[PDB]
RNA sequence: AGAACCUUACCUGGUCUUGACAUCCACGGAAGUUUUCAGAGAUGAGAAUGUGCCUUCGGGAACCGUGAGACAGGUGCUGCAUGGCUGUCGUCAGCUCGUGUUGUGAAAUGUUGGGUUAAGUCCCGCAACGAGCGCAACCCUUAUCCUUUGUUGCCAGCGGUCCGGCCGGGAACUCAAAGGAGACUGCCAGUGAUAAACUGGAGGAAGGUGGGGAUGACGUCAAGUCAUCAUGCCCUUACGACCAGGGCUACACACGUGCUACAAUGGCGCAUACAAAGAGAAGCGACCUCGCGAGAGCAAGCGGACCUCAUAAAGUGCGUCGUAGUCCGGAUUGGAGUCUGCAACUCGACUCCAUGAAGUCGGAAUCGCUAGUAAUCGUGGAUCAGAAUGCCACGGUGAAUACGU
């Protein structure tokens, strides 16, 4: 995971209506996922889930060539029936520890 | 069978979806048919460039609509549903159709 | 033109005699692009032609075109106030084409029914030495022969 | 066996085989006297064969399509040449010589916005 | 008339279009309308805000548009609170859902339309035409421009008989496609009459 | 001229005035500006003046004029002579 | 064009999406030769007393932009001189300049 | 890139005046839905249904109604106030600048000169040295090849046959796109100033910019457009808005651009062959049935390499006419009708039967075109209900001539 697109939000360090880990909660979560793509080398997933209860990883709307190998990773705890998140992440692939410092300005797609 | 219709102004572009539908259907089902071009639909307009008056200056326009059609022989559980998921790049419009 | 001469076109000889010249008058005779049409008339106009005088078809036509081909033509230079015309010797490949062209007007003035028959009746003519092209060959040689003083 | 060659002139695209034999022609299932009418596409079609004596030698299977008559005649006159060329490869230069393994690039001009066509300007006048 | 629009010419090669999506003759004409439309609409919006290219692009019933603007905080404000208010009315303007990506343009003096816009903005607060021209000139040079043209046209300094002037500076190649070749235009509505304001940016050449 | 099929045409509002007046048995002119209209056999006897786009120009309808228009016997355009 | 005209011509527009399904049965009545001849005449009648704006064959295409009559194009909805600066823009997708 | 109505901006009448089109409040009513008489219509008067999103209830946002004004509206004037867009010389090879130098200076030089080129193209020289915009190249298309992928496209070799690629199949060939290769005076000889080049030839599908297109320098014409659009005085119970009818289609005449002719290289009749490129859902409409025909009825296939438009015509073969104002020519007019359309009177197209003008190659003069060009033959498309001989495209056949300045 690379980067992550959450609806209705200002920064990493704020809070949701309606989850429980707080967003840095949820940014570790998903700096813990595992995917397998096979083609492209760049592929954006969505998650979208709304009701009581936890959001695993096998909630993401796949699509066909990537593969989400762990289906009891979780990642928010819905509480509020009201509540809706709707993230999108964007899976890169490359190897070693590249950070977000680094990559702050290195990024050159505007 | 399922047969898909690639249609779309960038040709690029096309070509791009094309692969990424082969390789989607490779990987889950087997022998996928093949992405044969169809033919590419040149619509031309002519235009008068001035305002008011001056008809032989003209500027001749066109939109290359390009054709590719792939077929999947064999639609397996895993395959056809694959798709769903798997939207393909703007600018393309696709046209599945199984049998 | 100004800045170039330029290397003649091929031109591909009749089917029936293997003939280039043929061809030539063929494509001369010939009108709105219908080819087929003329060089059918222009074979028609050979065979009756051919019966005509015997010999055979296309030697025939050599000999007719034998007689209306102009040693010289005039051109108008002007130099001076008035106009003069002046002689110029007229080359191989031009006057070969200038005869035929001559034939072909005589043959489309003609009175007679059929263009094709015109055309035989035209070449009869021009064999005999009488007729309409050898009357004009005449005149653009009689032209000359005034104008000789110039060269 | 059989050997190949392509014919392409104007809109035309013949397909000449050339195989051993006693010299009968078929275009489009038809004699070489039915489907040309014209004895100068006929005569168009045997130069090759007439220029390198192989007439009687060899059968020859076509299939035209597109164009008019000359240009269907000229496309099969000039896959037959390819035909030859594939087959023998010493005859070339006849062939070069002839004129006949040059393609005729000669496509119809388009027609240009102003003008009537291709290059006839409309009827100019000052007044 | 004389000149090809530069942008138009190298659509196919090395400009890239606006609008990219497909639709057939049906639905064609709605959806030119359609980005018309919101285009207009986030003019009139963010006119304040530097903006210089609104690429709209339609897959499956779901309208994406990318703002180019100099500075995206004035666009977006509060983190999600003025763009998420621009989304629905593109939504409303289209009829489909909305989605609205704010790409930030580095080097605001480099963009051609953005100095078009500038240009006509300091002609509206009445300053010497010639000396904002020369500005956007030197400026676009100082950034890495292989080259910039600027053109503005008529009733300058409000003189009676309208005139062109023009200033380049480096190389701008026009015949030659493959160079990129950033062109736009802008007009200054004066109290004298309009000043329209043509800028021509030459980044450099491509080659493929 | 118009299909068989489809029958002749009058204005019906123009008809409805002309069953009045045959109704009544008066004969002062009834002003219109149908000259679309074609005229019928129950038309015969009256007065009509038909619009000419300026003025309304009387027509005495007679037995010779039922199959033609209204319009045909009140010319608009008023030429008399280029000297 | 003027704005009184774009009026008008959204007015018959809407008048159209209005009667058309009448209109159309009334068409089909008229056309229909297995049908009574005073019926055929009703519907005739009843065609004339719906309003004329009502027709499609009333109304122009016009210039989505400028509401332009003239050197109108139906891919498009523009008029020509509107079409050529959005291609010139970038903002027809496909369209570019055309030779061959 | 299409005037019956509409379009329409004009005329005649009939009407409206915060208005047809917007924003704003005030307050009357949910919007809207159906139907009635008068009227040319615009409009002016009636009968049925509904009360949705929310209220310490002075009410709201959509959508009608009325009055006030703020304003709307103007295809009204100025293109000699403008922007934008366009023509034009001219796709002509030119037009400039910086720094240096020359001249009191306007200016010059570069940019001239020797050659050469399509080219201010390139070389060589030289008080110039450099640079930019243009001349070239990059882009599309067309001409040859190769690789990839083969249906709705193809059928070389295989088997079957209703002798139809139609069905097993085959992936060859055509074709279809996508990606590469190829042409650069690169190779050879001579001429040339130890050059840039030129002349020829070899190969090659292509040869010297291969053919065609796009591309239009600085500028010129106070060139065109305020009626596309935008934009810096005038009208605002009317130079604004709605309506019906008429006009833009008038006709002593003059000019422009086209089509069709005057015939036999042709007309007519019967048979019969070979295209390309396009369009299509309020759409293209097979087959079959009826109609002399335009068409009508029924009604599949098809958002389309599949189905439809859709028979290419000139051509070819056989017959006839035999130089006549004709079996040339079709105008004109009468009758009767078909389709579109509320509606074909003014004023549509097409059909059938009749009618059968002028015209026998055109005065002075005057235009186009150098090759797949002209000439001629059909085919398609846009606008478009309908309405092209125009415009924009497509292929078929297919010349003549260029000595030269």
């Amino acid at each position: 995971v690379t980067e992550v697109e959450i609806d209705g939000v200002l920064h990493e360090y704020s809070t949701k209506e309606g989850v429980q880990e707080d967003i840095l909660e949820i940014l570790l979560n998903l700096k813990g996922l595992a995917v397998r793509v096979q083609g492209k080398d760049e592929v954006i997933l969505t998650l979208n889930k709304s009701g009581i209860g936890p959001v695993t990883a096998a909630d993401i709307t796949h699509d066909g060539d990537v593969e989400i190998v762990k289906p009891q990773h979780v990642i928010c705890h819905l509480t509020d029936e009201n509540a809706s998140i709707s993230m999108r992440i964007k899976v890169q692939r490359g190897r070693g520890y590249v950070p977000a410092s680094t990559r702050i300005h290195s990024e050159e797609d505007e | 069978r399922i047969r898909i219709r690639l249609k779309a102004f960038d040709h690029r572009l096309i070509d791009q979806a094309t692969a990424e539908i082969v390789e989607t259907a490779k990987r889950t089902g087997a022998q996928v048919r093949g992405p044969i071009p169809l033919p590419t639909r040149k619509e031309r307009f002519t235009v008068l460039i001035s305002p008011h008056v001056n008809k032989d200056a003209r500027d001749q326009y066109e939109i290359r609509t390009h054709l590719r059609l792939v077929d999947i022989v064999e639609p397996t559980e895993k395959t056809v549903d694959a798709l769903m998921r798997l939207d393909l790049a703007a600018g393309v419009d696709v046209q599945i159709s199984l049998g | 033109p100004r800045r170039r001469v330029i290397g003649q076109r091929k031109i591909l000889p009749d089917p029936k005699f293997g003939s280039e010249l043929l061809a030539k008058f063929v494509n001369i005779l010939m009108v709105d692009g219908k080819k087929s049409t003329a060089e059918s008339i222009v074979y028609s106009a050979l065979e009756t032609l051919a019966q005509r005088s015997g010999k055979s078809e296309l030697e025939a036509f050599e000999v007719a075109l034998e007689n209306v081909r102009p040693t010289v033509e005039v051109k108008s230079r002007r130099v001076g106030g008035s106009t003069y015309q002046v002689p110029v010797e007229v080359r191989p490949v031009r006057r070969n084409a200038l005869a035929m062209r001559w034939i072909v007007e005589a043959a489309r003035k003609r009175g007679d029914k059929s263009m094709a028959l015109r055309l035989a009746n035209e070449l009869s003519d021009a064999a005999e030495n009488k007729g309409t092209a050898v009357k004009k060959r005449e005149d653009v040689h009689r032209m000359a022969e005034a104008n000789k003083a110039f060269a | 066996n059989q050997y190949y060659g392509t014919g392409r002139r104007k809109s035309s695209a013949a397909r000449v085989f050339i195989k051993p034999g006693n010299g009968k022609i078929v275009i489009n299932q038809r004699s070489l006297e039915q489907y040309f009418g014209r004895e100068t596409a006929r005569m168009v079609v045997r130069q090759p064969l007439e220029l390198v004596d192989m007439v009687e030698k060899l059968d020859l299977y076509i299939t035209v399509k597109g164009g008019g008559i000359s240009g269907q005649a000229g496309a099969i006159r000039h896959g037959i040449t390819r035909a030859l060329m594939e087959y023998d490869e010493s005859l070339r230069s006849e062939l070069r010589k002839a004129g006949f393994v040059t393609r005729d690039a000669r496509q119809v001009e388009r027609k240009k916005v102003g003008l009537r066509k291709a290059r006839r300007r409309p009827q100019f006048s000052k007044r | 008339g004389q000149k090809v629009h530069p942008n138009g010419i190298r659509l196919g090669i090395v400009k890239p279009w606006n609008s990219t999506w497909f639709a057939n003759t049906k639905e064609f004409a709605d959806n030119l309308d359609s980005d018309f439309k919101v285009r207009q609409y986030l003019t009139k919006e963010l006119a304040k805000a530097s903006v210089s290219r609104i690429v709209i692009e339609r897959p499956a019933k779901s309208i994406r548009v990318t703002i180019h603007t100099a500075r995206p905080g004035i666009v977006i404000g509060k983190k999600g609170e003025d763009v998420e208010k621009l989304r629905k009315v593109v939504a409303d303007i289209a009829g489909v859902p909305a989605q609205i990506n704010i790409a930030e343009v580095r080097k605001p003096e480099l963009d051609a339309k953005l100095v078009a816009d500038s240009i006509t903005s300091q002609l509206e607060r009445r300053v010497m035409f010639r000396r904002a021209m020369k500005r956007a000139v030197q400026n676009a040079m100082r950034l890495g421009a292989k080259g910039i043209k600027v053109e503005v046209s008529g009733r300058l300094g409000g003189a009676e008989i309208a005139r062109t002037e023009w200033y380049r500076e480096g190389r701008v190649p026009l015949h030659t496609l493959r160079a990129d070749i950033d062109y736009n235009t802008s007009e200054a509505h004066t109290t004298y009459g309009v000043i329209g304001v043509k800028v021509w940016i030459f980044k450099g050449e491509i080659l493929g | 001229p118009r299909s068989l099929k489809k029958g002749p045409f009058i204005d019906l509002h123009l008809l409805k005035k002309v069953e009045k007046a045959v109704e009544s048995g008066d004969k002062k002119p009834l002003r219109t500006w149908s000259r679309r209209s074609t005229i019928f056999p129950n038309m015969i006897g009256l007065t009509i003046a038909v619009h000419n786009g300026r003025q309304h120009v009387p027509v005495f309808v007679t037995d010779e004029m039922v199959g033609h228009k209204l319009g045909e016997f009140a010319p608009t355009r008023t030429y008399r002579g280029h000297a | 064009a003027k704005q009184s005209m774009k009026a008008r011509e959204v007015k018959r527009v809407a008048l159209a999406d209005k009667y058309f399904a009448k209109r159309a049965e009334l068409k089909a009545i008229i056309s229909d030769v297995n049908a009574s001849d005073e019926d055929r005449w009703n519907a005739v009648l009843k065609l004339q007393t719906l309003p004329r704006d009502s027709s499609p064959s009333r109304q122009r295409n016009r210039c989505r932009q400028t509401g332009r009559p003239h050197g109108f194009l139906r891919k498009f909805g523009l008029s020509r001189i509107k079409v050529r600066e959005a291609a010139m823009r970038g903002e027809i997708p496909g369209l570019k300049k055309a030779s061959w």
